[PDB]
């Protein structure tokens, strides 16, 4: 028994430290990969928006 | 008052008993080093199905 409960110990330790450092580091991304994208977006939409103002024209 | 009393010391006994334990690192059982009579196992056994 002694034996086991260093083995589920590793086990849950290594599952959560690298879950919490997962979810850090996916924030981390997130906060450029929604910016770009968003900016991407935009521009589409500004020219979008430039060919609706030529049919107003 | 006298039922009370009855259910709170025999309550304190239990949880005396609770502190002399082994609580693990981090696994929420407790493992216990103790002694045990052979010949009335099946009882004890019984108790633990109670």
């Amino acid at each position: 028994s002694q034996t086991q409960g260093i083995q589920q110990l590793l086990q849950a330790e290594k599952r959560a430290a690298e879950k919490v450092a997962d979810a850090r580091k996916r924030k981390a991304r997130r906060l450029k990969q929604a910016k770009e994208e968003a900016q991407m977006e935009v521009e589409q939409y500004r020219r979008e928006r430039e060919q609706e103002f030529q049919s107003k024209q | 008052i006298r039922v009370w009393f009855i259910k709170v010391r025999k309550m304190k006994a239990i949880y005396h008993t609770l502190n002399l334990c082994n609580i693990d690192v981090t696994q929420k059982c407790l493992i216990a080093e103790v002694w045990c009579p052979v010949t009335d196992l099946d009882s004890i056994q019984f108790a633990l199905r109670r």
